[PDB]
C-alpha cells in the first residue's frame, strides 16, 4: 500500500506528518511490434566462400553485397573455421541486423601473420599489403586451406608486395610493379644494388610448419549509418499496432512508447526525423512509406500525504502533472507502481 | 555525448554486444551520465545560496 | 509583462518542474 | 572519333561572386525549427568562381576535380546536356559519363573512346556512342528537367558514393537562398580527377544560342543551418568567414 | 599525475603501445583531467561568493 512504500523509502518504521516523494509510475508495455523489409532473395555468400581459388593479397578481390538478406547459419557447412575475430559487434547470434553496405575483401596469406588482420598492427602485411582502419567494425574469418593451395613444389599463384616507399592507407590497393630504388643509380626497370622487384612468391609446401601452411582470409565490413538498410537478417514482421503503449523494432531500432499518424513533413529522401535532445521522434514504415510519431507511454510522479503514524494509518495520493482523465485506471499488471 | 563509448543509444549497444563485453560499455555511459547530474546539482546549490 | 516544444521535450527526459506553493494572487 | 573543331579561340576566363549558394542537406534526419551545427564539403560564401561562357565563344576546357565541384548554369532551351568525368579522360582507363536524353537520362561508367571534345546535337548522326568496352553499372530514370530557368548541381565523391544535388528555380547570380535536396546517388567507388560538361549545337553550319556556365569548388567547412518549420533550410552560416 | 596509467607523458603511450590499446590509456588522462578542471571551477565558485 502507499504507506508502506513510504515506510520502505524512508527506512524507518514510523512516519512523522509531511509528505514524501515515493516513487514514479509509468505504463508497461502490452504487446511487442517488428518491421522489417519484405525482400526475399539471400546474399551470395556461397561465392565469396566457395571460389576455387582466391586472389593475391597485394591485389585484394572486392565485393559489393547489397538488396538482400544475409542468413550466417550457412557459414556452419564447411570445415570449422578456426579464427573468428569480430570488432564492434558480437558474432553470437547477434549478427542478425540491418547494416547499410557490405564489402567482402578475400585473399591467402600465411598462418603466422594471420594475426596481422587486425586494426593497429604492424607487419608486411599491414602497411605493404593490406591496412585497416582504426575504427574498423566488422568480422575476419580465416581457415587453413593447406590440403588445396599448397603444394609438393610450390606454387608461384600468390604473391605479397616487400618494399614500398611509403605505408599503405586502409582500404587502399596497390599493384604497381615498378622497380623500388634506393640508390643514386638509375635502376633502367632491371635489379641490382639498390635495386629491388617488389613481388616475392611464398611457394607453399605441406611439409612446412605450423606457421607456414596458408591460410583463406575473408574480412566483412559492415557500416551501420542513419541511411536506409538494404541487407538485413532474416526475421519475421508483424502487423502493424497503433495507440497502445508497445514495443518496437523498426529496421534493428529497438525501443517502447506509443506509434501515431503524423503531419511531419517528410521530404522523399528524408528516412527519419529527431528532435532538439538529438533522439529519434518519428520513423517511416519500412513496408509501406509511413510516417509514424513515437511518444514515451505515460509516466509521471507520486506522492503521499500521510498524517502521523502516532495518529492516523490514512494516507492521500497526488498524482503530480495528471489531468485526471489520464490518471492511469487499469489493474491487469501493467504499472510500475 | 559518447564519453568514450561506442555509441551514445543504450538499446544499440545493448542490441548489438554480448552481456560479457557489454558491460566495460554500459560502464562509461551510466559514470558519464552520473557525472553530468551531479554537476548540475552543485551548481543549483550555489545559485540557491 | 516585461518579466518572461522546448518544455515538453525537457518532460520526456525526466525534468520537471514544480508550482510554487503561493500563486499570484496570494502574493498580491 | 569527331570533328576537330580547331576554330576554337581561348580566352581567359571571368570570375563571378557566388554570394551565398552551395548549402545541401547534408543528412537524411528530418528536422524542424531547430539550428543545427554540420562540419561538411561546402562551399564557402562569398568566393569568387570561374565563368565559362559558351557562344563565337566556344569554351569546353577539361577542369580539376578538387574534392567536389559546385556547377550552375542559368540558361534557356535547356542548353546544357550532361557531363563526363574521370581520373585521365580518355580511353585507356575508367571514365564516368552522364548524358541527359530528352526524356530521360542514363549514366555510363566505363571505358569511352573520347575525343578532343565531345558533344550532341530533327536530330541524327549519332556518332554520341562511338564504343562502350565493358561497362558495369548503368542507370535510367526520369529526366534532371531575362533567360527563366536556373540550374545548380553538386557533385561530391566520397565514401565510395557519388552524390549530385540539384535545383531549379524560375528567374550575374541571384540574390536569395535556396537548399539543393539530393537527388541521385550512384556507388561505383572509383576515383575521379578531371570534368569536362558536354551540350548541343542545333544544326541547320548550325545555329545555337549563348550559354553560361560556373564552376566552384569545395572546402572543408563548418556551417550552422538553420531549419524551420517543415524542416527547410532557410538559412545558413559560414564560421571560418 | 599518471591516474593510474604507465606513464603520465602521453607521448610516451602513443609510441610504446599500440594504437588500439592507447586508446583506452589515453582515455583515462582525459578523463582524470577533465575532472581536475572541473574540481578547480567549482571551489573557484565558492571562493567568489
Ligand atoms: C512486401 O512483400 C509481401 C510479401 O510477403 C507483399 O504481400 C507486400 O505487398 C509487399 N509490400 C508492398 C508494399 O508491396
Ligand atoms: C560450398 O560447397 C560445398 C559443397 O557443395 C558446400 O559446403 C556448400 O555447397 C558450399 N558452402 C557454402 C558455405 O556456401
Ligand atoms: C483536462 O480534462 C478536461 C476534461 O476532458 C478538459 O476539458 C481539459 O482541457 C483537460 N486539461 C486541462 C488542463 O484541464
Ligand atoms: C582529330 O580528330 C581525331 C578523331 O576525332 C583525333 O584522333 C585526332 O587526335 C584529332 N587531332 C587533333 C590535332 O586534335
Ligand atoms: C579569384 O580566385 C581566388 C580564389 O582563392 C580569389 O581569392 C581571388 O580573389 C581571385 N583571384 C584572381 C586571380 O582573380
Ligand atoms: C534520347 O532519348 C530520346 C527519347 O527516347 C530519343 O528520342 C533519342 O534518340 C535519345 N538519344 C540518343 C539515343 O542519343
Ligand atoms: C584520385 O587519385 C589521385 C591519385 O594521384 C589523387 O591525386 C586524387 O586526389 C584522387 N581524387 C580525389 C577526388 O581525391
Ligand atoms: C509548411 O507547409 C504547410 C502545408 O504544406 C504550409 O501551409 C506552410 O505555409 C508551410 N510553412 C512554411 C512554408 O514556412
Amino acid at each position: 500500500d502507499p504507506l508502506s512504500e513510504t515506510k520502505c523509502t524512508l527506512k524507518s518504521f514510523t512516519v512523522e506528518k509531511g509528505i514524501y516523494q515515493t516513487s514514479n509510475f509509468r505504463v508497461q508495455p502490452t504487446e511487442s511490434i517488428v518491421r522489417f523489409p519484405n525482400i526475399t532473395n539471400l546474399c551470395p555468400f556461397d561465392e565469396v566462400f566457395n571460389a576455387t581459388r582466391f586472389a593475391s593479397v597485394y591485389a585484394w578481390n572486392r565485393k559489393r553485397i547489397s538488396n538482400c538478406v544475409a542468413d550466417y547459419s550457412v557459414l556452419y557447412n564447411l570445415a570449422p573455421f578456426f579464427t573468428f575475430k569480430c570488432y564492434g559487434v558480437s558474432p553470437t547470434k547477434l549478427n542478425d541486423l540491418c547494416f547499410t553496405n557490405v564489402y567482402a575483401d578475400s585473399f591467402v596469406i600465411r598462418g603466422d601473420e594471420v594475426r596481422q588482420i587486425a586494426p593497429g598492427q604492424t607487419g608486411n602485411i599491414a602497411d605493404y599489403n593490406y591496412k585497416l582502419p582504426d575504427d574498423f567494425t566488422g568480422c575476419v574469418i580465416a581457415w587453413n586451406s593447406n590440403k588445396l593451395d599448397s603444394k609438393v613444389s610450390g606454387n608461384y599463384n600468390y604473391l605479397y608486395r616487400l618494399f614500398r616507399k611509403s605505408n599503405l592507407k586502409p582500404f587502399e590497393r596497390d599493384i604497381s610493379t615498378e622497380i623500388y630504388q634506393a640508390g643514386n643509380k638509375p635502376c633502367n626497370g632491371v635489379a641490382g644494388f639498390n635495386c629491388y622487384f617488389p613481388l616475392r612468391s611464398y611457394s607453399f609446401r605441406p611439409t612446412y610448419g605450423v606457421g607456414h601452411q596458408p591460410y583463406r582470409v575473408v574480412v566483412l565490413s559492415f557500416e551501420l549509418l542513419h541511411a536506409p538498410a538494404t541487407v538485413c537478417g532474416p526475421k519475421k514482421s508483424t502487423n502493424l499496432v497503433k495507440n497502445k503503449c508497445v514495443n518496437f523494432n523498426f529496421n534493428g531500432l529497438k525501443g517502447t512508447g506509443v506509434l501515431t499518424e503524423s503531419n511531419k513533413k517528410f521530404l522523399p529522401f528524408q528516412q527519419f526525423g529527431r528532435d532538439i535532445a538529438d533522439t529519434t521522434d518519428a520513423v517511416r514504415d519500412p513496408q509501406t512509406l509511413e510516417i509514424l510519431d513515437i511518444t514515451p507511454c505515460s509516466f509521471g510522479g507520486v506522492s503521499v500525504i500521510t498524517p502521523g503514524t502516532n495518529t492516523s494509518n490514512q494516507v492521500a495520493v497526488l498524482y503530480q502533472g495528471v489531468n485526471c482523465t489520464e490518471v492511469p485506471v487499469a489493474i491487469h499488471a501493467d504499472q510500475l507502481t | 555525448s559518447k564519453f568514450g563509448a561506442i555509441s551514445s543509444v543504450l538499446n544499440d549497444i545493448f542490441s548489438r554486444l554480448d552481456p560479457p563485453e557489454a558491460e566495460v560499455q554500459i560502464d562509461r555511459l551510466i559514470t558519464g551520465r552520473l557525472q553530468s547530474l551531479q554537476t548540475y546539482v552543485t551548481q543549483q546549490l550555489i545559485r540557491a545560496a | 509583462n516585461k518579466v518572461t516544444d522546448l518544455i515538453c521535450a525537457q518532460k520526456f527526459k525526466g525534468l520537471t518542474v514544480l508550482p510554487p506553493l503561493l500563486t499570484d494572487e496570494m502574493i498580491a | 572519333q569527331c570533328v576537330n573543331l580547331t576554330t576554337r579561340t581561348q580566352l581567359p576566363p571571368a570570375y563571378t561572386n557566388s554570394f551565398t549558394r552551395g548549402v545541401y542537406y547534408p543528412d537524411k534526419v528530418f528536422r524542424s525549427s531547430v539550428l543545427h551545427s554540420t562540419q561538411d564539403l561546402f562551399l564557402p560564401f562569398f568566393s569568387n568562381v570561374t565563368w565559362f561562357h559558351v557562344i563565337k565563344r566556344f569554351d569546353n576546357p577539361v577542369l580539376p576535380f578538387n574534392d567536389g565541384v559546385y556547377f550552375a548554369s542559368i540558361e534557356k532551351s535547356n542548353i546544357i546536356r550532361g557531363w563526363i568525368f574521370g581520373t585521365t579522360l580518355d580511353s585507356k582507363t575508367q571514365s564516368l559519363l552522364i548524358v541527359n536524353n530528352a526524356t530521360n537520362v542514363v549514366i555510363k561508367v566505363c571505358e569511352f573512346q573520347f575525343c578532343n571534345d565531345p558533344f550532341l546535337d530533327m536530330e541524327s548522326e549519332f556518332r554520341v556512342y562511338s564504343s562502350a568496352n565493358n561497362c558495369t553499372f548503368e542507370y535510367v530514370s526520369q529526366p534532371f528537367l531575362n533567360f527563366k530557368n536556373l540550374r545548380e548541381f553538386v557533385f561530391k565523391n566520397i565514401d565510395g558514393y557519388f552524390k549530385i544535388y540539384s535545383k531549379h528555380t524560375p528567374i550575374d547570380l541571384p540574390q536569395g537562398f535556396s537548399a539543393l535536396e539530393p537527388l541521385v546517388d550512384l556507388p561505383i567507388g572509383i576515383n575521379i580527377t578531371r570534368f569536362q560538361t558536354l551540350l548541343a549545337l542545333h544544326r541547320s553550319g548550325w545555329t545555337a544560342g549563348a550559354a553560361a556556365y560556373y564552376v566552384g569548388y569545395l572546402q572543408p567547412r563548418t556551417f550552422l543551418l538553420k531549419y524551420n518549420e517543415n524542416g527547410t533550410i532557410t538559412d545558413a552560416v559560414d564560421c571560418a568567414l
